[PDB]
């Protein structure tokens, strides 16, 4: 009896989330294996895992030996001795499988349960970055689940093979994807373009992800992109002098900039030989569906414009969105997004998050929609104008005053 | 810049006239150079 | 692929009931044939006629791979070149070994080798003053300098030219030295004795400095590196091979070990600027390696070779001694003011 999808039915309508890399996918998916009981699905996973490769008349012949076979590396987790390095396992090539089969394996948890109430029913699914993928053949039929997996394997394969990490410096630490805080998308892109004129074409950063209002997150070459640090240090120092003038026009610019643990540049130009070598990967399996070419340019080439469409959906009018990826990624980037519009999100795979799911009371968390809270207009015995707000209704005046003076 | 911005060592030499030109350089590293380069300012007097 | 043997019996002698067949040399020669060539590659010199490899083109991908199967960082490692020295091994592998055998070796040799009982002893890589670089092709020249055979076997030196297609000029030196240890000859006799230097005309001493504390591990598997070298050899792959050859398991590649030293002493001593300073490495494998492999290297500075650091390296698992290294490098360069 869950309440949720029992209001799903009737009342208040739901949207479907998956997370991208930078999930910190393996410590989730080693829990994941630990608190679950059934392993049913990992049967035939691990299978059709090991077939799909083999027929592959497409080139792949770097990745599919670089590929690893997934119920070995986690009964060898279990065993708390063995697993590589966490440089080896967040590598686009093994990485970007094992973050979807954890989003997947996510699926079938609430799925084990509720299943006949816990089956289909969202308006949409959405996804992030490479989430994109788990969204699609989730709303397809379920012999499409490994196909997932599946393009995965060819997803994070030719990135790597076309473009791949030649360095990093402890130091801030320096990767491909930079995120900037505080800073408008205008005036990031202006020190961005500021610093792209100085750039050969081969090696320009970009913006990414525009994740709220004004924090963002530009993309590209680790080195040029730690050049571009060095701009943004110097005018925050500059308006260092200005701040200590007392003056606010003439303040400091506040930013946080501090770069990401992500290992490889994606959304970006450098993947532009991936595309087509991917989608070719597809067409030679079973995984065709016409859709394979869409999701690489979006998730290899093409930026994610994300506060806009997860609140396109939400803006739709629904209510409650979950999110099944690894940890929990992008269900609290969307939360101070959307905030007080009626959207309210519960992390999947998070125990706290999933009592509310399976119980009747337990259920119904709706955010505050600060319209509720928009004043109206009250009359009394003698017939005078009373504007009502939570100061006016305590006061029984007008909701206004004459301060201290 | 244009030929890589790569490790440099920058040496002065003739003994004790060595400390100016490089503290010429070593503040002018500082001014323009913020950038964050690995860069090593060497003396013949100093730092021999 | 399959291996196939014959034996014979005669009890008349009892301590003797088996006596297997001669020509099981010759048999077994066969079957790396079909194995390592495949008839793919293909000229027919003689172990003192020049082995040539045809051409070879370097891909960023190329580059990718080899720079990301050995990879340092928590010391503050950067890899910087259009190609690493390393990556020449690559290119010269499948026609060096090609001159393993010969009627030179039928003359003066038993033919007797074992290929499980193969010993890499030494591996080198002298530049002629050019540094490998970006797309311009390759094309390799092999060549067995001696063929000797030793106390502990047999032993060939083999020399390699490595040249610039395009160009059409010799690019670096690439040094080997491979022990079988079965063999005895009268073509070249060693009995504990070979030895290699890398010398310059104008030299400067110094005193041992401390520069870098290393820590290293071995892949998971030795199949990622067969991929990329071209050593198919079933020592590091297959488990009834290694065990066979008496073996304490799936022996790490003495080659990945070799780039994978090297790699560091290219990003530390070398400095975030490594692709015109190492000049050059020698590497001495004294210790077998087993994969999932904790590794402490150590490179001190030493002297100083025609304006040229030379910088020896000690490797340790635990007490024992895995690999001494010595490598040419460059100083950072210098800027003068006056």
């Amino acid at each position: 009896a869950h309440a949720l999808v029992d209001r799903l039915s009737a009342g208040e309508p739901y949207a479907v989330a998956f997370g991208g890399q930078g999930s910190a996918w393996l410590e989730t998916l080693e829990e994941l294996v630990s608190s679950a009981g059934i392993e049913s699905e990992l049967a035939t996973l691990a299978g059709e895992a090991e077939l799909l490769l083999e027929p592959v008349a497409s080139e792949l012949v770097v990745v599919r030996p670089i590929g690893f076979e997934p119920l070995q590396w986690v009964r060898a987790l279990a065993a708390e001795e063995p697993v590589p390095s966490d440089k080896q396992l967040t590598s686009a090539a093994v990485s970007v499988p094992g973050v979807l089969l954890t989003q997947i394996a996510a699926v079938r948890a609430l799925a084990r349960q509720g299943m006949d109430l816990t089956a289909t029913p969202p308006v949409a699914v959405a996804g992030h970055s490479q989430g994109v993928l788990a969204v699609q053949a989730l709303a397809a039929k379920g012999a499409k689940d490994v196909e997932l997996l599946a393009l995965a394997q060819l997803i994070g394969a030719a990135g790597t093979l076309v473009a791949r990490r030649r360095g990093i410096t402890v130091l801030g630490d320096r990767p491909p994807m930079v995120s900037v805080t505080n800073a408008d998308p205008e005036r990031i892109y202006e020190l961005l373009e500021e610093f792209s004129s100085d750039v050969r074409t081969v090696l320009p950063p970009v913006l990414s992800i525009r994740n709220g209002r004004r924090s963002v997150v530009i993309t590209g070459t680790p080195e040029q992109l730690s050049r571009f640090e060095l701009y943004c240090t110097q005018i925050a120092e500059k308006e260092e002098a200005e701040r200590k003038n007392k003056l606010r026009g003439g303040a400091v610019f506040a930013p946080v900039f501090d770069p990401v643990q992500v290992e490889v540049g994606f959304h970006t130009p450098r993947l532009s030989d991936g595309i087509e070598i991917v989608g070719r990967w597809a067409e030679t399996v079973g995984l065709d569906v016409e859709l394979a070419k869409e999701l690489t340019e979006s998730i290899l080439v093409r930026q994610v414009d994300w506060v806009d469409e997860i609140t396109e959906l939400h803006e739709a009018g629904a209510r409650w969105i979950l999110d099944l990826g690894p940890g929990d990624i992008l269900t609290r980037l969307t939360a101070p997004v959307i905030r007080g519009l009626g959207i309210g999100i519960v992390p999947a795979a998070t125990r706290g998050g999933q009592r509310n799911l399976f119980t009747v009371g337990a259920v119904p968390e709706v955010a505050r929609p600060w319209s509720s809270y928009a004043p109206t207009v009250v009359k009394l015995p003698d017939g005078s104008v009373k504007l009502e707000t939570k100061f006016t209704r305590l006061t029984g005046r007008s909701p206004i005053l004459l301060a201290g003076m | 810049a244009a030929g890589g911005l790569g490790v440099e060592r920058f040496v002065e030499i003739g003994v004790k006239s060595a400390p100016t030109v490089a503290g010429l350089a070593t503040n002018t590293l500082k001014l323009p150079e913020y950038s964050h380069s690995t860069v090593e300012v060497l003396n013949s007097e100093r730092d021999a | 692929i399959e291996i196939r043997f014959t034996l014979t019996d005669v009890v008349r002698s009892g301590g003797a009931p088996i006596v297997e067949v001669d020509d099981a040399a010759t048999a077994m020669r066969a079957v790396l044939a079909i194995a390592a060539g495949v008839e793919g590659p293909e000229n027919l010199p003689k172990v003192v006629d020049n082995t040539a490899t045809v051409t070879v083109d370097w891909d960023p991908e190329r580059v990718a791979d080899h720079t990301g199967v050995t990879a340092t960082f928590g010391a503050p490692l950067a890899p910087t070149l259009t190609v690493v020295p390393d990556a020449l091994v690559g290119r010269c592998w499948p026609a060096v070994f090609a001159a393993i055998g010969s009627a030179a070796t039928e003359a003066g040799f038993p033919v007797i080798e074992g290929l499980l009982s193969l010993v890499h002893l030494d591996h080198a890589a002298r530049l002629l003053a050019e540094l490998p670089k970006e797309p311009a092709e390759f094309t390799v020249t092999a060549k067995a300098s001696a063929a000797t055979d030793t106390e502990v076997g047999r032993v060939v030196p083999v020399s390699v030219e490595v040249r610039n297609a395009a160009d059409g000029a010799l690019l670096a030196t690439l040094e080997e030295r491979f022990a079988i240890r079965x063999x005895x000859x009268x073509x070249x006799x060693x009995x504990x004795x070979x030895x290699x230097x890398x010398x310059x005309x104008x030299x400067x001493x110094x005193x041992x400095x401390x520069x870098x504390x290393v820590t290293v591990g071995a892949p998971v598997d030795m199949r990622p590196f067969a991929v990329v070298s071209g050593d198919h050899n079933p020592i590091h792959t297959d488990r009834a091979a290694a065990l066979l050859a008496g073996l304490e398991g799936p022996i790490v590649h003495g080659m990945w070990l070799s780039a994978a030293a090297q790699h560091v002493v290219t990003a530390t001593d070398g400095k975030p600027v490594p692709p015109a300073k190492l000049i050059g490495w020698t590497a001495r494998f004294l210790g077998m390696v087993k994969p999932g492999d904790q590794v402490d290297f150590r490179v001190d500075r030493v002297g100083i070779d025609v304006g040229a650091e030379v910088l020896e390296v000690s490797a340790r698992i635990g007490s024992e001694l895995v690999m001494a290294a010595t490598a040419r490098l460059a100083a950072p360069k210098t800027v003068y003011a006056f």
